[PDB]
């Protein structure tokens, strides 16, 4: 999806293996905020929010708590008290075509900054001046969503990067997204410490 | 809300769409240059028309925001750059006439073919053949024939066209609140609104004269030495008291004196510093040349080239089937895409050109953080100067010995330094009076100081007074002798070479002082010095955001262009030329003593 209409998938009632993601060499950024990747494979959470979008190479830094920029102010805003991980990888192979891939858009303007975990899919003409836009992109009135013309011959700071942000929250409901539990070779006829089913 | 916020949002939208459109235009131009095919020409024309129409529409829309209600310097600079009418202020008929005149001058200069009367079965063009004839012939009448015939044909074709061109450009410039087209060209160096660092359009001519007055003794001594050597080569044509014949300067127009190095060599017996054979013996590919240049740039602390640079550049001639322009050019296509188009041969000249163009690429990379309309040099001089300093540093014997291209047992005595400095003077010092005289003449033509019926009588008078070059035969007003050069005929500024030449040695002194070099200035290498690279990168990162005076303060510590680094660079050669000119007479006479 585009950064403005970012896809959010709610992940519930399954086993989340984070070691498969962490040990992959296909990811350029695996920056976790509020939790460490080593203990993610053990902890359990009520729900996992997976937000997926595409941004530029130079815009990966803006997906963090306390940062500023066009993406944070007008497209995708993270809370300061954010628990989760930001995973980004280069996607020049798939999301770039020689003519220019214009399928990815970003919200360039808005009157006020976005709230954390807010999606704005409005296509109303931005009013930068006193004059009413009246639906026509004339003087002082511009269109909010602008395309990124992704081409394979771009620089590393302009190549398309797919970003998946995992948000971990704990609520009063029973936590069901738990990390995989590892089981040893059963030993019989000896005085051992057993931990069957917790 | 406010005008400033409206302008900032308008600039943001402009920058965003402009970068994409400029990328498309630049990519089309690249595809034409690396692949000369008719569909590529059509794509280039379509992209250029879209780019020009987009610039016209944004120029039309940017003017509705008044300049005086904006206080931010960067926003005011971008709005000032965008709000220029260009040719749009002029009427559609006159604009079309000017465009037609520019196109026909481009076709006449590019496809101009002149050959000897009575043998017209085949003729030679200037770029494939006449340049080689001017650079290599030792025959007086052959060079005289080529010079007079080419100026006769080109001047007689271009004289009414130039007469229309000056009037149309002056009309456009005065319609744009400038004194003349010369003031429009001098407006590039104009700084307004900065406390202390303001520079005026009228100050540029005074500064150029002030620097040239100190240039003049060194040029007089060099001219006397070249005159004596040409007298040795040609016994009767050159007078001891007069100027040099025009067709004997080694080039078609007198732009460079680098083709007289063989005739004017101080020590022929001593060997040269040619490293071509060493690269041929060790099988140095062009890729190895660019990798060594990249090693040089990482040694000083600048960032290394991107992967896209290596993947997308054409550093070798493609082949017979695919045609490409052979001229080395660095392309900043936009969006972090940097390429070099050079048909690289195994020569010293191509190696220095590779360093120069990679310096251009480094300069382009440095200001990538800046907004799109500020992604340029502070002036036209800096962009060439940062490549020329690399050209200076790479050519040193210390650099060649360090990278293995020169023998470790080569003896660096005074004689090789003298002849190398003389070659550098013929290339660098010799172009300065020609550049100053041409620009001053063009400024006087635009200003109206010289009437149309008196253009040439003054011009030769200037050339004798400044360049010390005499016409072979008198020329009347049917000739158009200046417009035979590429830059003047195709509407290009010419003061960039003068500013580049002074900025080159100013930057060289600043970096060598930063790098703690302990010898002569021409023996200085800026490799291995992190502080020199940091001092350079501080200016490089600014781009066009800051005034050129502030950038010069950042590098050399001065608020104005200076002439002392050039004189310091050539001081051993200056003393040697003063010693060698004891018997001869320094200076020239404007009379017709050699030939007329
Ligand atoms: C150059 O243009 C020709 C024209 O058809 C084309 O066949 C060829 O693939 C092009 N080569 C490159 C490297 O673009
Ligand atoms: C001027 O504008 C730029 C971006 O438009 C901004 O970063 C800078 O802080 C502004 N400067 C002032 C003094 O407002
Ligand atoms: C551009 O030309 C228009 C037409 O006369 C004029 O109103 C405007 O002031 C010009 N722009 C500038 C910056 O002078
Ligand atoms: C540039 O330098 C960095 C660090 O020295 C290196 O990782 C990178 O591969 C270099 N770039 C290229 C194209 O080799
Ligand atoms: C070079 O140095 C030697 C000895 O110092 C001297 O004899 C010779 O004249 C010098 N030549 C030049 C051109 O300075
Ligand atoms: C610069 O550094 C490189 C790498 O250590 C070295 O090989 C080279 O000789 C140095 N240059 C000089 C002039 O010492």
């Amino acid at each position: 999806a585009s950064v403005y209409a970012w896809n959010r998938k709610r992940i519930s009632n399954c086993v989340a293996d984070y070691s498969v993601l962490y040990n992959s060499a296909s990811f350029s950024t695996f920056k976790c905020y509020g939790v460490s990747p080593t203990k993610l494979n053990d902890l359990c959470f009520t729900n996992v929010y997976a937000d997926s979008f595409v941004i530029r190479g130079d815009e990966v830094r803006q997906i963090a708590p306390g940062q500023t920029g066009n993406i944070a102010d007008y497209n995708y805003k993270l809370p300061d008290d954010f628990t989760g991980c930001v995973i980004a990888w280069n996607s020049n192979n798939l999301d770039s075509k020689v003519g220019g891939n214009y399928n990815y858009l970003y919200r360039l303007f808005r009157k006020s900054n976005l709230k954390p975990f807010e999606r704005d899919i409005s296509t109303e003409i931005y009013q930068a001046g006193s004059t009413p836009c009246n639906g026509v992109k004339g003087f002082n009135c511009y269109f909010p969503l602008q395309s990124y013309g992704f081409q394979p011959t771009y620089g590393v700071g302009y190549q398309p990067y797919r970003v998946v942000v995992l948000s971990f929250e704990l609520l009063h409901a029973p936590a069901t997204v738990c990390g995989p539990k590892k089981s040893t070779n059963l030993v019989k006829n000896k005085c051992v410490n057993f931990n069957f089913n917790g | 809300s406010t005008i400033e916020e409206q302008a900032k949002t308008f600039l943001d939208k402009f920058n965003h769409e402009a970068e994409d459109l400029f990328y498309q235009s630049s990519l089309a131009s690249w595809n034409y240059n690396t692949n000369i095919t008719e569909e590529n020409v059509q794509n280039m024309n379509n992209a250029g028309d879209k780019w020009s129409a987009f610039l016209k529409e944004q120029s039309t829309l940017a003017q509705m925001y008044p300049l005086q209600e904006i206080q931010n310097l960067t926003v005011k600079l971008q709005l000032q750059a965008l709000q220029q009418n260009g040719s749009s202020v002029l009427s559609e008929d006159k604009s079309k006439r000017l465009n037609t005149i520019l196109n026909t001058m481009s076709t006449i200069y590019s496809t101009g073919k002149v050959c000897n009367p009575d043998n017209p079965q085949e003729c030679l063009l200037l770029e494939p053949g006449l340049n080689e004839i001017m650079a290599n012939s030792l025959d007086y009448n052959e060079r005289l024939w080529a010079w007079e015939s080419w100026r006769s044909e080109v001047g007689k074709q271009l004289r009414p066209l130039y007469e229309e061109y000056v009037v149309l450009k002056n009309e456009m410039a005065r319609a744009n609140h400038y004194e003349d087209y010369g003031d429009y060209w001098r407006g590039d160096y104009e700084v307004n609104g900065v406390d202390g660092y303001d520079y005026s359009r009228g100050q540029l001519i005074e500064d150029v004269e002030h620097t040239f007055e100190e240039i003049k003794p060194l040029y007089e001594h060099l001219h006397a030495y070249v005159r004596a050597k040409l007298m040795n080569a040609y016994p009767s044509y050159i007078s001891p008291i007069g100027c040099l014949p025009a067709h004997l300067l080694g080039d078609m127009w007198g732009r460079f004196w680098t083709n007289l190095y063989s005739l004017t060599v101080p020590f022929g017996q001593k060997p040269n510093i040619d490293v071509t054979d060493a690269m041929v013996d060790q099988a140095w590919d062009a890729q190895r040349i660019f990798k060594e240049a990249e090693k040089f740039f990482v040694s000083v602390g600048l960032p290394n080239m991107t992967q896209g640079f290596w993947e997308n550049s054409m550093l070798t001639d493609p082949g017979n089937v695919q045609k490409a322009v052979c001229h080395p050019t660095a392309w900043d296509l936009g969006k972090g895409d940097f390429r070099i188009l050079m048909c690289t041969k195994v020569t010293m000249d191509d190696f220095l050109t590779a360093h120069h163009e990679m310096g251009h690429i480094q300069y382009d990379m440095a200001y990538a953080a800046q907004p799109f309309l500020l992604r340029n040099g502070a002036n036209e001089g800096f962009h060439e100067a940062v490549g020329e300093i690399m050209s200076l540093s790479a050519a040193t014997p210390k650099h060649l010995k360090s990278i293995g291209l020169l023998s470790p047992d080569f003896q660096e005595d005074n004689e090789t330094e003298i002849n190398f400095l003389l070659k550098q003077a013929l290339t660098i010092v010799g172009t300065l009076p020609f550049t100053y005289m041409l620009e001053k003449w063009r400024w006087m033509v635009f200003k109206g100081e010289i009437p149309k019926d008196q253009w040439m009588k003054k011009w030769w008078e200037m050339k004798r007074e400044i360049v010390g070059v005499v016409e072979p035969v008198p020329h009347d007003e049917t000739y158009c002798d200046p417009a035979s050069l590429f830059h003047v005929s195709n509407d290009y500024s010419f003061i960039r070479y003068y500013t580049r030449t002074l900025y080159q040695f100013q930057f060289q002194e600043a970096l060598c002082q930063a790098a703690k070099h302990e010898g002569p200035l021409h023996k200085c290498d800026i490799s291995n010095s992190t502080e020199a690279g940091q001092k350079l990168f501080n200016m490089l990162r600014l781009g066009k955001s800051e005034p050129w005076t502030l950038a010069l303060e950042n590098v050399v510590g001065a608020k104005n262009m200076n002439v002392r680094p050039l004189l310091n660079y050539f001081e051993p050669l200056f003393t040697w030329l003063k010693d060698q000119n004891k018997n001869s007479f320094v200076g020239w006479s404007t009379d017709w003593s050699p030939y007329a």
